[PDB]
């Protein structure tokens, strides 16, 4: 037993939902009680979608336990296919359902549906939202992708982009722009946007862009085993990483690196005299693996901050983050306890915090200026305006975002001071 | 023209978009001040509370989840011993707390964790400073507000004894609304009167064979049982929503206590005159409009009654997650006879009936609300009706306003 | 005399500077004292450019007055021209030179340069920055533009875009973007980015897009007189505006309206139930004519706010502003005294303020939510990221910006509300 | 080899990128707490001040511009009547203010409103409670920090008469630095001492034939004049920037009042060696690097003296808007005798000299700063040097820090 207020990640199934909701013509049926449908509101409220998630629950309650749970799954499985005639379906267990006898497989086989039904193991008492997703996507890929003859045009797959993902929408748009600028085209973007049929096609793309390890790493690996498809090992966040990314994509494809930098304003912005007062600023960075590693490079190498703490809440990203932190002479802080984050910030008293929704609330409490770099996040961080993290327009957004909550050259040197 | 007492009510199970009782914590912990709600559940339950509370989560609130681990899942004699360790640790670092609620979730219930007996041993272990109760808020048992029901019903058996002829207003209500009620009841010359739950553990109401009590919220079935079992008697009354609800509400307490004719009119007229006129401002965009409500809180029937008789709406299907026959009688009899009633829900079917009707305004859940907007139906998300003050006279203008706003907005974006 | 602390607008000559800095291969020479060069910093520091603005001062002072003031002007022009070898030049007066006898026109003409030297009439004691800009542009255009054969292909100009214009950069980008989708290529964009040889070829456009009345009005009008080019009377800030504008353009030209609405998100963001609490919010709108008029339509008809005050600081937009205010049952607040803006707000008791850097501060003093919609503006409102106010992306950015400073649904009903 | 006392200084004029005296108001008014600065000028003047003050503007600052309308340029238009109706309207709502400065501008100088005589009239009408002065901060007369000079000088004749032998430290110095100075001189046994300008109107220092004053800021030409005019005698010092500079500065005063050498060493050694240690922090990044400064504030020569002798930089061209021979004498005699000295500036030509030198570090104004960065030259914007604590021992570390920063940022940005 573990006392909990805040939770950086949800249960694994919520992660399954992210993959399911990201997709079209896919039905996910979840075995669980009345009420676990609260997770629907994450999608219609925060990400703010125009339709019901393609997620349905068996909905067992007190007056229908025992051998009715068994029947109830069957019925939700049927009704979902009957009503939404979907290209494929996924079935999985809620944390409650994991304490029941009912076999996800054995039932879905005994229905013998005219479409694939992919069973998904989701250890609810050991794993979390990200694994939920990473695996749900894996199962789907392993179930639907086959070896194929290559495209005559040089093309690739975008892997890891999900529903309810931090800046996934615009990242996917900006990375596309980067590749088009190099004469490379997106074969299929998955999960986000893709259908079970889109997934059957994956094998024809020449390589893969692993956009987000925490939610795609497994499927990237599988597509390397299965269809000789190498994947990108550098996430294009920050000017430097984008250069490293395109250089990597070059070696994978033998293609010249052609870039459009006519709108890349970050280098000059930070280079300019207005920014000299940024050199030295002690920054504490926390979030998931990916966004934290990336931020720490932009902070030190691109803006001139000094990084005085790095952490992430996802254990599956622990060694990458500990490797990276070493480069800046810090102990990485692998935790999912906001009080340990709170304690560590306090300790190494930063002048800026880059974090998640929580971190910005710890920052309020402390009166420290702070900007958000990573999931989990509130509804204002699913903006209507274009706002990637990735690539060149991301690097601009990143600059504006981080510099914002500070106090500029003069006043330092203020409205209080002058007050 | 008016009367639904003999209406057949469609009882209907199936797929259900509803909240578990757990959610009740999100507002209960606000009213109950020296209380603490520890859910024994999975990460899922922690997640719900965390999303539901919203920014409240950052305000160091008086609730948490003791989330289960692999080790806890199997073997029930160690599950109990480990829990007490969690509690002692928690209790020793928050001495400001006098009331601890072990709230039961689905996973706690499937693991057959006897939390009623865990509460039991913990009270004895932590007296006199801290009394610990137990109640269910799980998906398998509760829908949204029923969490408050089971909570309070849990406190009842252990309340103080008294031969006094006290009035108890049952249901947690915002502190603004509460005082209005108290003042109007003192004005009518009825007392002493206490709320349940009271704001603090030391000032809780007492029960006896002479206590009358009255519900302020319709979703209070199990709590009534609990009270009647200790020998208190309910005053039946429609729910204090709108000029008419509140008057009829207060009228029942007057008549049960022997307040005179003139004495009622004198105290009531001015506050009424006022409310009727705040409600007028809205009649404009509301009258004639068709209404449909998905099942959520059990506030649907009284609010529907109100919308039809005071804001002149036409009702279509009013759905409730659970319809307690006797508690709802005063309201039911005031509903427009045309109304179609449903208990429970089948989501796919109810959505089909919804479309077929094509109503002007739909009350419904937040996971349901946006998808409906996109399909061209104006909607009023139900969950507000619990956090906003709504009961009694002053708020009756605001109450109507809650339903006029979304319609005035769709008109306005055209 | 008028006690002045805050000034919404610089002197006219700074406007001239805005028009000269906007352009390339043009030199502006101001007859002025040593010390008025402070206005360079506006460009190098707010706009943060990589070059000294193409402006230079005669730089008279204590030891060199009288017959010498005229001499200094001459060399200023001589050096300017000899050095940068501009295509064309301007000569103008600072407020302090406006009290001298010296003749910019006669001195320019006795000097007799291999290029045109356009004098500018800028009354410093009546008119302000905006006039300065508008006139300097008019003067230049009147002296360079000559009627021509139309483009074979359907083209137009973009008039009014200057240096140090609030979001001029990304507006230009965004309007080009939507005119491109309609099959209209942009001929000359001016002043922004354009040399005087570009001005020489304005005449070959079919029509003009008058982007900012404040800084284009007069040159649009001359090009209607001289080149028979109609100019647009609708400024595409917001959805309704953009739609009307596009249809205006359609009428002017005969081409069908073709919109790419694929990233247009604001209508739905605004539609969603998260936005319902925005209804009826009392908003006070202030800034320059164009943005105030534009903002109030977005506020009333697109967001569902209730406009409770409207005004501007530029007398030159008083007629258009008054026309609009009455459409909301309001009387326009025309003033340039920040103190009289503050009384109006105090009196109108609004829930949100849409204004200028001055209003950002009144708002904070008063404890009121606030967003900036119009020049004058700090450095933050010259951002790195794509930040238009015009067109479809503008409408996204605007939406995002405006709802930012407000409490959300949950809190409103319910931090010290809990503390 | 040290000693630039012989070096020929380049006298130069033409296009000039500098601020007018008016901008002194932005820092000056912070220090004089019950003074008000009414600049009688144009909208330009108000615009400058708005831009200069930046965010200070939003904090009801104790300055304003009385701005010339059209009707004011007329040949019947009343100077005395118009201005006075404006100052009485001001003092009505600001009863707190006890000193009023009528700052002269270019516009008010070309029309030549007798602001000096306006100060008299108004002093008459408004005594005892509030007293008013007149000085010029016009572009025709002043460059940037010369506005502190004209201001302080305008007060000197007004100042109370005394026969005491008190020390006047002259310079608007940030309050923290001022306390430090005040303490070191108390510790040294010299005193009592007082600052011009004082924090408030009624604690200004008195002046007489026995008053000795020492300059804390290098741009106090007129104030030296008016003070010497009252019979006070100056103390010759290099300026108290750096451990060395501050020691010399203190030593000048110590000698003047006859402080036993041991007592000097006791007071000095302790925070002397401390400051010196806090400079070695910035040494590696600074030593050997070539320095160029553009004219801004007259603080160039002594900072250039501090950067060479303590931070190990090499001078190239050090340019100043005004070179006061007798006041800079102490510092010039400590400058690397290789240095090119410029008084004034002709912008285009000095930029041509800059490119050709291609120095490591460049001290310049903000209208010049960014254009130079894109050319590839590392730059340090001067304006900081008046707004930061920079004098005396404690801030000596911080002073070197100001110049090492842009060099460290460059390195750590393009490794
Ligand atoms: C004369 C115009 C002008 C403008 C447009 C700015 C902008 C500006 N001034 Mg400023 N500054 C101007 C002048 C002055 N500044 C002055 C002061 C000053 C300081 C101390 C500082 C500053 C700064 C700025 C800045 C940077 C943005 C900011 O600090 O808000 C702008 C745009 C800021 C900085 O980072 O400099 C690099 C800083 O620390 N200014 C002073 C001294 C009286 C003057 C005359
Ligand atoms: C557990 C799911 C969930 C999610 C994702 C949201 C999001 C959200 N809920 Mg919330 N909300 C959830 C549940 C609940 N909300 C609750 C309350 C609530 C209110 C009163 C309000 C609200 C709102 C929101 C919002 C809008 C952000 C905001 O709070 O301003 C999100 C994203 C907000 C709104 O705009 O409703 C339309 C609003 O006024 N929530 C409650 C009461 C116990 C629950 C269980
Ligand atoms: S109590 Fe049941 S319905 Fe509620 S969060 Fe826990 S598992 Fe889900
Ligand atoms: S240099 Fe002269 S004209 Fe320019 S702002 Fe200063 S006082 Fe006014």
């Amino acid at each position: 037993m573990k006392l909990t207020l805040w939770t950086y990640e949800g249960p694994p199934h919520v992660g399954a939902m992210r993959v399911a909701t990201a997709m079209k013509d896919l039905q996910l049926v979840l075995h669980g009680p009345q009420g676990d449908t609260y997770a629907d509101l994450l999608f219609t409220m925060i990400e703010r979608r125009n339709a019901r998630p393609p997620v349905s629950f068996s909905t067992f309650e007190a007056s229908h336990m025992g051998t009715d749970t068994a029947i109830l799954l069957k019925d939700a499985l049927a009704a979902a296919h009957a009503r939404y005639k979907p290209q494929a379906m996924a079935v999985a267990l809620t944390c409650t359902a994991e304490l029941l006898q009912d076999d996800p497989n054995g039932i879905s086989r005994a229905l013998n549906l005219p479409v694939p039904v992919v069973p998904l193991e989701l250890p609810s008492y050991s794993r979390k939202e990200n694994y939920g997703a990473d695996e749900t996507f894996r199962a789907l890929v392993r179930a639907l992708a086959v070896p194929m003859e290559r495209t005559p045009e040089v093309t690739c797959n975008l892997l890891g982009a999900t529903a309810l993902g931090f800046r996934h929408r615009d990242d996917v748009a900006e990375v596309t722009k980067l590749l088009a600028t190099m004469g490379i085209k997106v074969n299929v973007c998955a999960p986000l946007g893709a259908s079970p049929d889109d997934l059957r096609k994956l094998g024809q793309a020449h390589f893969n862009v692993l956009m987000y390890p925490e939610t795609g790493e497994s499927a990237a690996r599988h597509l390397e085993r299965a269809c000789k498809q190498p994947f990108t090992k550098i996430v294009p966040i920050g000017v430097g990483a984008t250069r490293d990314f395109l250089a990597e994509v070059s070696k994978i494809t033998g293609l010249p690196v052609v870039t459009d930098e006519s709108t890349l304003r970050q280098p000059w912005w930070s280079a300019s005299v207005d920014s000299t007062y940024l050199t030295g600023k002690r920054v504490f960075i926390f979030g998931d693996g990916t966004h934290v590693i990336a931020a720490a490079r932009i902070a030190a190498k691109e803006v001139g901050f000094e990084v005085v703490g790095m952490g992430c809440y996802n254990r599956e990203m622990a060694r990458p983050l500990r490797t990276a932190a070493a480069e800046y002479g810090l102990e990485a802080l692998i935790t999912d306890d906001y009080l340990e984050v709170e304690k560590a910030i306090e300790a190494a008293a930063p002048e800026l915090i880059l974090g998640t929704q929580m971190e910005r609330n710890i920052a309020k409490k402390l009166g420290l200026p702070c900007a958000v770099i990573s999931a989990p996040v509130h509804v204002q961080d699913f903006p209507a305006r274009y706002a990637p993290q990735m690539g060149f327009e991301g690097a601009n957004v990143l600059f504006d975002t981080w510099v914002h909550p500070l106090v500029m050259g003069l006043e330092e040197h203020l409205l209080t001071m002058f007050r | 023209t008016f009367g639904c007492t003999d209406s057949p009510v469609r009882r209907e199970r199936g797929q259900k978009a509803v909240f578990c009782g757990l959610t009740s914590i999100v507002w209960l912990h606000r009213k109950m001040q020296d209380a603490f709600f520890l859910v024994v559940g999975s990460r899922t339950c922690a997640h719900l509370l965390q999303a539901a509370a919203g920014v409240m989560i950052f305000a160091e609130p008086r609730f948490g989840t003791a989330v289960l681990e692999e080790q806890d899942l199997a073997g029930l004699a160690d599950a109990h011993k480990e829990l007490d360790r969690e509690v002692a640790k928690l209790l020793e670092r928050r001495p400001d707390i006098r009331q601890l609620f072990l709230v039961g979730s689905c996973p706690s219930e499937v693991l057959k964790l006897d939390l009623d007996r865990a509460a039991e041993r913990l009270s004895g272990l932590h007296a006199p400073h801290v009394r610990v109760y137990s109640y269910t808020g799980s998906g398998l048992d509760t829908t949204f507000t029923q969490g408050e029901d089971t909570c309070l019903a849990a406190m009842v058996p252990t309340l103080d004894t008294t031969e006094a002829a006290e009035l108890i207003v049952v249901g947690a209500l915002p502190d603004v609304v509460e005082d209005q009620c108290l003042s109007l009841l003192t004005q009518l010359g009825v007392g002493p009167v206490r709320m349940l739950p009271a704001r603090r553990s030391d000032i809780e109401p007492a029960v006896g064979p002479n206590t009358r009590f009255i519900l302020a919220q319709p979703f209070l079935g199990e709590t009534t049982g609990a009270l009647e079992r200790r020998g208190a008697k309910r005053i039946a009354a429609p729910f204090p929503f709108g000029e008419e609800g509140t008057t009829l509400w207060l009228k029942a307490v007057a008549d049960a206590y022997g307040v005179s004719a003139e004495k009622f009119e004198a105290v009531t007229a001015a506050p009424r005159a006022r409310a009727k006129k705040a409600i007028a401002a809205h009649l404009e965009t509301l009258t004639g409009k068709s209404l449909f409500m998905f099942p959520d809180s059990q506030l649907e029937i009284p609010l529907a009654r109100f919308l039809a008789r005071e804001c002149g709406m036409k009702t279509t299907e009013i759905a409730t997650p659970f319809l307690h026959k006797a508690i709802m009688a005063p309201d039911l009899a005031l509903l427009p006879s045309n109304t179609a009633l449903t208990e429970g829900q089948d989501l796919e079917a109810q959505l089909d009936r919804h479309e077929a009707i094509n109503p002007d305004l739909t009350v419904c859940g937040l996971g349901l609300a946006n998808p409906l907007e996109a399909k061209g139906h104006a909607t009023k998300w139900a969950i507000e009706l619990v956090f906003t003050p709504v009961h009694f006279y002053e708020q009756a203008g605001d109450l109507a306003g809650l339903f006029s706003r979304p319609l005035r907005r769709r008109a306005l974006l055209n």
